[PDB]
C-alpha cells in the first residue's frame, strides 16, 4: 500500500543517523585485553596486538548526513502536489 | 573463515556484474529482502488450526494486515476463522 | 499522420515493461532494454527520452521503466552491464536448432545470447585451438561454483582441489584461475549452465 | 549512412578510367563498386550505433583495440585506405616530387634515389604481401620515411594493427621478437582500453587487392600494376601529405 | 536613432561578468584543440570592471578558471587573440663578496647575529671567541651547528659570527638562522632542504606582556 | 489556474495607453502583434476518432442495430444502464494510442531476452529521411534488431502474403536468425583472420571484466577484514 | 598562422607541438577520407544551422522529441486542446498544432526583429546557455540563462538602471554618442520575451503581463497556456526539442534583421 | 529474546494501558491518532526513499 502525505510545511528528518566509524585504537585495545584475559597477562600469544596497539595509539590515543538538504531541495519536485 | 553475512553467494546459472562482489550488493540485498493469498476462502480453514496458526503470534494474537499482506476481505475472513476456531475449542 | 510516425518512432520500438529496476533475486537473462547515447548527445544530456538525464550520469548506457512519473523524474538506472556478459560469452567461443525450419511466449532456443553454430574450429598462430581456456574466479567451497565472464559455472577438477583453496578459504575469489569451458546449454528458465573444469 | 565520396572529374573517370594504370572497368571495379560495397557494409555494421557518426578514420582508431569489432575495423580501414590510394592516383583534382620529399628519401633510405626506393617497394610488395594487402610509404614521428606492407586491411596509423607479418606461414626469430616487443609495449600502456600512441602517417598508399589489378593485369603481373601506380602518382596530393 | 542596452546579458543579474565570461568562453571554444603546457587581478579589481557589488565569489572563481584554462594553453601554440583578451585581466640575487664570504643576518627574540660564512674547514668564531668559550650550553652549539649538519657541510665552512642583544639561546638561534640564510648562497639548490629543516624560518615569538 | 486575460490582450491595453496619451511612442512590437492576433479562446475541444487505430469516439449502437441474440442467447430489446449515461467525458479525454506492433514488440523480447542486451539509441536522426522497402529485412541506415522483424511482419501482413499474424511473425523471425548467424560468423572470422596476421590486441572483454572484478574485490576484502576485526572486539 | 613556435632541426624528431600541427594538417585533409556521412543527427547543427520556419515538417519536430509531453499524472487539463493522445504513460503533443503555433511565433519574432525592437531569450535550465547566446547574437538580441531577478521589468530602476546603454543607428552601428544621466536611468523594456521553461519562470511571465510585453513560450502538458501571448505546445524538458524550437525562432529573427539592414542599405 | 517477545506482543504496553480506565470515546480518538501517526511515518519513509533515489540519479 502507498500512503501519500498531505502538503507538509517541510520534509525533514529530526535526528539523522550517521556513519560513526569505530576507532581502530579501541578495537585493538579490546582485542588485546581479551587476549590477556584468556591467555594470561603479558602473554606472548598476542604480542603482535601489543605492537599494533603501540603503533596505532602512539601519536594520538584515539588514532554528517545530508538527507535534510536533499529532502528540502527536492520536496517540491517529488511531492506529487496537484498543479496550481 | 568470514561471517556469512559479509559474503555474497552468487547462485548457479545466474549472470552477474562486478558490482555483485561488493558490500553494496549485500547491503542492497538486505534492504530489499501464501495459501490465503489466493482464491481460497480462509473461512473454510476454521477447523484447521495448523494452517491458521501461521497467521498469529507466538501468544496467538492475529497479525495486522500490514504483516499478513492479505486483501481486506481475506483479512476479515481469516480473523473470523481464527476467532471461530478459538471458540470451538481448537486453537 | 502523427500516429503512424509515433507507432514507428524509436521510443515506441522499446517494448513496454515495468519490472523492478532494483531486482535482488536471480538474474538469468536481461530484463530491460539497454539505451545508449553517443558522446555528442551525452554532452548535452540528450538520450532520446522525454527529459534530459541528469549531468551526474557519465556512463553512456542506462535502462529505464517510465519516461515521466508523478514524482517528475524518469525512473532509470545508469547501467548497461548485460551487454558485457553477452560479448564475453561471444569471446569464449563455446556454442549453445529452433533457429532453423496462438502466440507462444516461451524463450526460443537461445534467447539471442549466441547465434554461433556448433561445429567449428578456431585457427590460431599455434594451430587449431583444441579447447577454450578462460580466466575465472572460484567462488565458495562446495561441483564447485566459478564466476567466469559474467556467468556462474560448475567447476569439476581433474583429481582434487589444490592447497590454495583451503589456504585462502572464503577469500578464494580474490585470485584468478584458468578454466576449460566444457559445454554450455540453456534450461527452460532461460539460464545458461556452463560446465567447466579447473586446470 | 556512409556514402561513397564524389571524386573530381567523375565523368572522365567513368569514361576512360585512370590513364596509365586502370581502364574504365578496372576503376569501376576498384572504386565505383568496391568502395560502394565497403560503405554499404560499414553502414550495415555501424547503423544504430555510436560509430555511425564518425568518419572511417575515426572509426578505425576507436575500434582498433577491441577484438570483437575487428570486422568493423577492417571495413573502416579498407574504406580509408581505398580513398588514400585512389586520391593519389587520380589524374587531377605535370606534378613532380617536391624537394622535401626527395630530401627525406635521402635521409631515410641510405641516401638512395627515388627510383631505387620505388624498386624496393616493388620488391617488398612482391614478397611480404601474399594475396590481399596494402603497400605504404609512411612517415614516423622521427621524420623517417619507411616502407610498410599490411596484409588484408591492416592500417598504417596504428602499429598493433599494421598486420605486417603473416603468421599463417613460418616466421623468423627476428619477426617473432618484434611481435614480442610490440606485445610488451602494448601491455605497457596504462589506459584501460589498452591503446598506445602511434604518430605514423601514410605518405603513399597502393592497393594490392585483387579489386585493383586483377581485371586489367591478371593473376600475376601485380608487380607491373604496382610499378604503373608508383610511376604515375599524383604528386600534388603526395606532397601535401608531408608536413612542411 | 535607438537607445538599446549595450551588452547581450543586460537583463541578467550581473551583465558585465556574463559578458566577460562569454568572451573568454568564446576564445576557449574556438581554440579548444590546442594542448596545454599568472598574476590575475584581485576580486575587488575585478569587481570594478564586472558587477561591482553584484559580483559574487563563485563568479570570480569561474573567471579565474576560464583565465587559467586559456593561459595554460601551450605557449608555443598560443596566438595574439588569446593573449590580447587575457591581458585585460593581468594584475636581487645574493653573491659572495670580494673575499668569498656570504654575509647574512638573523634575529631571535631581542638578539641579532651577523655571520660571515666562507668556504673552509669547519672553524668557527663568535664575537672573536672560541665557540665553547662564548656558548657554555651544548644545546646552543648544537643549534648553531644544525644548518651545516642539514646540508652535511660541517667541515666545509668557516663561520665568523657576531651577535648582540638578548641572551645565549636567542643569540645561538639567531646565529643558526643567519648561517642557514648565508649557506643558501653557496648552493641555491639546497634552499628547499634548509627550508624543510626549519632554519630559514624566522622565529616570531617575543616577550609579550 | 484561472484562464488569464492580461497576457493575450497586451495590444488592447497598449492601445488604450496610446489613445489616452499615457504612452507617447508606439512600441516596436505593436504593429506586429496587431497583424498577428493571438489565439484567445482557450477551449476544451472534443474528439471523435482515435488517431492510432481509427476507432470512432462518441457513437452509440442502438438496439435496432443489434437484431441478433448475444453470446448468452438473449436479444437486446431496450438500452442498458451504460447506454443511458451521458458519455461526454470520453469526447474530451485524450485517447490512448494503440498499435498492434506493441503487442508484437513485447512478444519478441519475451522470446529473446538477450536481444535486450543489444544497446539501442533512441536519439532520432531524421524520421523524414527514412525510405525503407520492407520486402527485405536489412535496411541501409538501420540496425538489425526486433523492430526489423516487426516491420517485416507488418509488411507481410499488409501485402496478404500471409493471412495470420503468427505465420508472418515466424517468417520474419527466421529471416532475422539467418541474418544474425551471418553477422556473428562474420565477427568471429574477422577476429580469427586478424590474429592470424599479427594483430596484437590489449585487453579483451574477459580481461576487462576480470580487472573490474579485481578492482571491486580489493575494496571488498578490505571491508571484510575491517568488519571481522570490529566484530571480534 | 602559428607565431612563437620554434621548429625542430631536421636531424632531431618532431616535437610535441610539431606533432600537433602535423596531425592537424592530417585532420583537415586526409582524416575525413573514405566516406561522407549522411542523414545523421549532429547536436551542434540545431544551433548553427537551424531551418527556416517554412521548411519545418511534423517529422523533424518529432525527431527532435517536441511531441513528448509530461506524465499523464501531472496533466494540466487547460492544455487539453493541444494533446494528441497518451502513449506509455505520457501525453503526446499534437505536432500539427505545434507547427502552426511555431510558425505564428516565428513570424512574430521576425516582425519584431525587423522593427528594431528588443528581443529577450529567457531560459534557466541547465544546458540552455549555448542556444540562448547564439539566438541572441544572430538576432542582435539579449538573453538570460542564470536567473531571472524578480522585478527585472516592474522594478527596472532598482535592478537594471545601473548597467550601461548605447545609442545605435539604423544599421545597428554604435554611434558612440554621450548619453545623459536621465537617458541612462530610463527603463529599457524588451519588445518581446521568449521563455524556454515557463513553468519555472512564472515571475517573468507575470512581469511581462504587468509591463505589457508580448511573450512566447514553450508550453508543455503541465504549463498554463493563457499566461503567454504566443504559446508553442512542445516538450520543454529535452534540450534537443528546446534548441530546435529556439533555433527556428532565432533564424526567423535573423531573417527579419537581414531584411531591415537590406532596406536600410537601399 | 524474551524481551523481544514481550515487545512483539505489546505485553508491557497492554499492562500499562490496563492500569486505569479510559472512556471509549477517548480510546477511539487515541486509536485514530496512533493509526494516523503510523501511516504518516510510512508515507514519510516513502518520500525519503524517493529523495534518496533522486539524489543518487543526480536530481
Ligand atoms: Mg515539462
Amino acid at each position: 500500500p502507498v500512503y501519500r502525505l498531505p502538503p507538509l510545511p517541510r520534509l525533514k528528518v529530526k535526528k539523522p543517523i550517521i556513519r560513526q566509524e569505530a576507532n581502530k585504537c579501541l578495537v585493538l585495545m579490546s582485542n588485546l585485553l581479551q587476549c590477556w584475559s584468556s591467555y594470561g597477562h603479558m602473554s606472548p600469544k598476542c604480542a603482535g596486538l601489543v605492537t599494533e596497539l603501540k603503533s596505532c595509539t602512539s601519536e594520538s590515543a584515539l588514532g554528517k548526513s545530508n538527507i535534510n538538504y536533499h529532502a528540502a531541495r527536492l520536496y517540491d519536485r517529488i511531492n506529487g502536489k496537484p498543479h496550481d | 573463515k568470514i561471517d556469512q553475512s559479509l559474503s555474497k553467494k552468487l547462485p548457479k546459472g545466474t549472470i552477474y556484474d562486478p558490482f555483485d562482489f561488493s558490500m553494496g550488493r549485500i547491503h542492497l540485498d538486505r534492504k530489499y529482502q501464501d495459501i490465503m493469498k489466493s482464491g481460497a476462502n480462509p473461512l473454510e480453514f476454521y477447523a484447521r488450526p495448523r494452517i491458521l496458526s501461521r497467521y498469529v503470534t507466538s501468544t496467538g494474537r492475529i497479525q495486522h494486515r500490514d504483516i499478513t499482506g492479505l486483501s481486506a476481505k481475506n483479512q476479515r475472513r481469516l480473523s473470523k476463522a481464527i476467532r471461530r476456531c478459538q471458540a470451538i475449542g481448537l486453537m | 499522420t502523427l500516429a503512424e510516425l509515433l507507432g514507428r518512432s524509436r521510443i515506441a520500438q522499446v517494448a513496454n515493461n515495468h519490472k523492478p529496476l532494483t531486482y535482488t533475486g536471480k538474474k538469468f537473462h536481461p530484463t530491460h532494454q539497454i539505451i545508449e547515447t553517443k558522446p555528442s548527445t551525452l554532452y548535452r544530456q540528450e538520450w532520446g527520452l522525454k527529459s534530459a538525464i541528469p549531468s551526474k550520469i557519465k556512463s553512456r548506457y542506462l535502462v529505464y521503466n517510465d519516461l515521466d512519473t508523478l514524482e517528475r523524474i524518469t525512473t532509470f538506472e545508469p547501467r548497461g552491464g548485460t551487454q558485457w556478459n553477452r560479448l564475453r560469452f561471444q569471446e569464449m567461443g563455446v556454442p549453445i536448432n529452433p533457429f532453423f525450419k496462438k502466440f507462444n511466449t516461451e524463450i526460443i532456443g537461445t534467447g539471442g545470447l549466441s547465434y554461433s553454430l556448433p561445429g567449428k574450429l578456431k585457427n590460431s598462430p599455434n594451430g587449431v585451438i583444441q579447447r577454450t581456456v578462460v580466466p575465472g574466479r572460484i567462488l565458495n567451497v562446495v561441483k564447485w561454483l566459478a564466476a567466469i565472464g559474467g556467468f556462474v559455472a560448475d567447476v569439476v577438477f581433474f583429481q582434487s582441489p589444490p592447497s590454495s583453496f583451503n589456504s585462502m578459504g572464503d577469500f578464494i575469489r580474490m585470485k584468478t584461475f584458468l578454466f576449460e569451458i566444457l559445454e554450455a546449454s540453456m534450461e527452460k528458465n532461460g539460464s545458461v549452465s556452463m560446465h567447466a573444469r579447473l586446470l | 549512412i556512409h556514402v561513397v565520396p564524389k571524386l573530381p572529374n567523375s565523368k572522365a573517370l567513368l569514361q576512360n578510367g585512370v590513364p596509365n594504370i586502370l581502364s574504365s572497368s578496372g576503376f569501376k571495379t576498384v572504386w565505383f563498386d568496391y568502395q560502394r560495397y565497403l560503405c554499404d557494409k560499414l553502414t550495415l555494421a555501424t547503423a544504430g550505433q555510436s560509430l555511425e557518426s564518425y568518419y572511417p578514420f575515426h572509426i578505425l582508431l576507436k575500434t582498433a583495440g577491441n577484438p570483437l569489432q575487428s570486422n568493423i575495423f577492417n571495413l573502416a580501414s579498407s574504406i580509408h585506405n581505398n580513398h588514400l590510394f585512389v586520391e593519389n592516383i587520380l589524374p587531377s583534382a605535370k606534378t613532380e616530387p617536391s624537394r622535401l620529399f626527395l630530401s627525406k628519401i635521402k635521409d631515410s633510405f641510405n641516401g638512395s634515389d627515388w627510383e631505387v626506393v620505388k624498386e624496393e617497394m616493388i620488391y617488398r610488395a612482391e614478397n611480404e604481401v601474399l594475396g590481399q594487402g596494402w603497400l605504404f610509404l609512411v612517415e614516423n614521428n622521427e621524420k623517417k620515411l619507411f616502407i610498410l606492407t599490411s596484409n588484408n586491411n591492416g592500417t598504417p596509423y596504428y602499429f598493433p594493427r599494421n598486420q605486417s607479418f603473416d603468421l599463417n606461414s613460418a616466421i623468423s626469430i627476428d619477426e617473432f621478437a618484434t611481435l614480442k616487443q610490440m606485445k610488451e609495449l602494448i601491455g605497457k600502456s596504462t589506459k584501460l582500453n589498452g591503446k598506445v600512441q602511434d604518430w605514423t602517417m601514410p605518405i603513399i598508399c597502393v592497393n594490392l587487392w585483387d579489386h585493383a589489378y586483377l581485371h586489367d593485369y591478371g593473376v600475376g603481373n601485380r608487380s607491373k600494376y604496382v610499378k604503373n601506380v608508383l610511376d604515375n602518382l599524383n604528386w600534388s596530393v603526395v606532397n601535401n601529405r608531408i608536413f612542411s | 536613432r535607438r537607445i538599446v542596452p549595450k551588452l547581450a546579458t543586460f537583463y541578467s543579474a550581473n551583465p558585465n561578468h556574463e559578458d566577460r565570461i562569454n568572451r573568454l568562453e568564446r576564445l576557449l571554444r574556438k581554440y579548444i584543440k590546442l594542448p596545454s603546457q599568472a598574476p590575475w587581478i584581485s576580486f575587488d579589481e575585478y569587481a570594478l570592471i564586472g558587477g561591482g557589488t553584484k559580483l559574487k565569489p563563485t563568479q570570480y572563481t569561474q573567471l579565474l578558471y576560464m583565465l587559467n584554462k586559456l593561459h595554460n594553453i601551450d605557449p608555443q601554440l598560443t596566438n595574439d587573440e588569446i593573449t590580447s583578451e587575457l591581458s585585460q585581466y593581468y594584475k636581487k640575487i645574493k653573491t659572495l663578496d670580494e673575499f668569498g664570504r656570504s654575509i647574512a643576518v638573523g634575529k631571535r627574540k631581542s638578539s641579532t647575529a651577523k655571520v660571515f660564512v666562507v668556504r673552509g674547514t669547519g672553524e668557527i668564531l663568535v664575537n672573536g671567541r672560541q665557540l665553547n668559550d662564548y656558548f657554555l650550553k651544548m644545546k646552543d652549539r648544537e643549534s648553531i651547528m644544525y644548518p651545516l649538519q642539514v646540508i652535511e657541510s660541517v667541515g666545509k665552512y668557516n663561520i665568523f659570527a657576531t651577535t648582540s642583544g638578548g641572551g645565549p639561546t636567542g643569540q645561538a638561534e639567531s646565529i643558526m638562522h643567519a648561517i642557514a640564510k648565508a649557506l643558501v648562497v653557496f648552493n641555491p639548490l639546497l634552499k628547499s632542504r634548509l627550508h624543510k629543516a626549519g632554519v630559514l624560518t624566522r622565529d616570531y615569538r617575543h616577550v609579550e606582556r | 489556474m484561472k484562464i488569464q486575460t492580461n497576457a493575450v490582450n497586451v495590444l488592447q491595453r497598449t492601445s488604450a495607453y496610446l489613445k489616452s496619451g499615457l504612452l507617447k511612442e508606439t512600441p516596436a512590437w505593436y504593429n506586429v502583434v496587431a497583424s498577428i492576433p493571438p489565439s484567445t479562446k482557450f477551449t476544451r475541444e472534443p474528439r471523435f476518432k482515435n488517431p492510432s487505430n481509427g476507432h470512432i469516439i462518441g457513437k452509440l449502437v442502438d438496439v435496432t442495430e443489434q437484431p441478433h441474440a448475444n453470446n448468452k442467447g438473449l436479444y437486446k430489446t431496450r438500452p442498458n444502464s451504460s447506454d443511458k449515461r451521458v458519455g461526454v467525458k470520453r469526447l474530451y479525454r485524450p485517447p490512448k494510442l494503440t498499435y498492434v506492433e506493441d503487442r508484437l514488440r513485447s512478444l519478441f523480447y519475451k522470446q529473446h531476452p538477450w536481444e535486450l542486451s543489444r544497446p539501442k539509441i533512441l536519439v532520432e536522426n531524421e524520421i523524414g529521411d527514412e525510405n525503407y522497402d520492407w520486402s527485405h529485412m536489412l535496411q541501409i541506415g538501420r540496425p538489425l534488431d526486433g523492430e526489423s522483424v516487426i516491420q517485416r511482419t507488418m509488411y507481410l501482413i499488409k501485402t496478404k502474403q500471409y493471412g495470420d499474424m503468427v505465420e508472418a511473425y515466424d517468417h520474419a523471425r527466421y529471416e532475422f536468425y539467418a541474418l544474425r548467424m551471418q553477422e556473428e560468423t562474420e565477427q568471429q572470422v574477422a577476429l580469427e583472420e586478424a590474429e592470424m596476421f599479427g594483430s596484437l590486441f590489449g585487453v579483451s572483454a574477459i580481461e576487462h571484466g576480470i580487472q573490474k572484478e579485481q578492482e571491486v574485490l580489493d575494496v571488498w576484502e578490505k571491508k571484510v577484514v575491517e568488519e571481522t576485526e570490529l566484530m571480534a572486539a | 598562422p602559428y607565431p612563437n613556435l620554434i621548429p625542430s632541426a631536421n636531424d632531431k624528431p618532431y616535437s610535441s607541438q610539431e606533432l600537433f600541427l602535423r596531425q592537424l594538417n592530417h585532420s583537415m585533409r586526409t582524416a575525413k577520407l573514405g566516406a561522407t556521412i549522411s542523414k545523421v543527427y549532429y547536436p551542434h547543427k540545431d544551433i548553427f544551422y537551424p531551418p527556416l520556419p517554412e521548411n519545418i515538417t511534423v517529422e523533424s519536430l518529432m525527431s527532435a522529441g517536441v511531441h513528448l509531453g509530461q506524465s499523464t499524472s501531472l496533466w494540466r487539463s487547460s492544455t487539453q486542446s493541444y494533446i494528441y493522445g497518451e502513449y506509455k504513460g505520457i501525453h503526446i503533443i499534437d505536432l500539427n498544432q505545434t507547427l502552426s503555433y511555431l510558425k505564428r511565433a516565428a513570424k512574430v519574432v521576425e516582425g519584431v526583429s525587423e522593427s528594431g525592437g528588443i528581443i529577450l531569450f529567457l531560459g534557466t535550465r541547465q544546458g540552455q546557455k549555448r542556444g540562448l547566446e547564439e539566438a541572441a547574437k544572430k538576432t542582435h538580441g539579449y538573453y538570460v540563462s542564470t536567473r531571472w531577478i524578480p522585478g527585472t521589468l516592474t522594478n527596472s530602476t532598482e535592478i537594471s538602471g545601473i548597467w550601461e546603454k548605447q545609442e545605435i543607428d539604423s544599421n545597428d552601428n554604435p554611434t558612440e554618442r554621450a548619453l545623459s544621466p536621465n537617458e541612462t536611468s530610463k527603463q529599457v523594456k524588451p519588445d518581446l520575451l521568449v521563455v524556454l521553461n515557463p513553468t519555472e519562470n512564472r515571475n517573468a511571465l507575470l512581469e511581462a503581463i504587468k509591463s505589457r510585453v508580448p511573450t512566447i513560450a514553450i508550453i508543455d502538458t503541465d504549463s498554463e497556456p493563457s499566461l503567454v501571448t504566443y504559446p508553442i505546445p512542445g516538450n520543454d524538458d529535452s534540450l534537443r526539442s528546446v534548441n530546435f524550437l529556439l533555433g527556428v525562432l532565432a533564424r526567423a529573427g535573423q531573417r527579419g534583421l537581414q531584411n531591415r539592414l537590406a532596406r536600410n542599405n537601399e | 529474546r524474551l524481551n523481544r517477545i514481550m515487545f512483539e506482543n505489546n505485553i508491557p504496553g497492554d499492562k500499562r494501558s490496563q492500569r486505569f480506565y479510559m472512556k471509549p470515546g477517548k480510546v477511539a480518538e487515541l486509536k485514530r491518532s496512533q493509526r494516523h501517526r503510523k501511516e504518516f511515518m510510512m508515507g514519510f519513509k516513502r518520500l525519503i526513499e524517493i529523495v534518496k533515489d533522486a539524489k543518487r540519479k543526480g536530481y
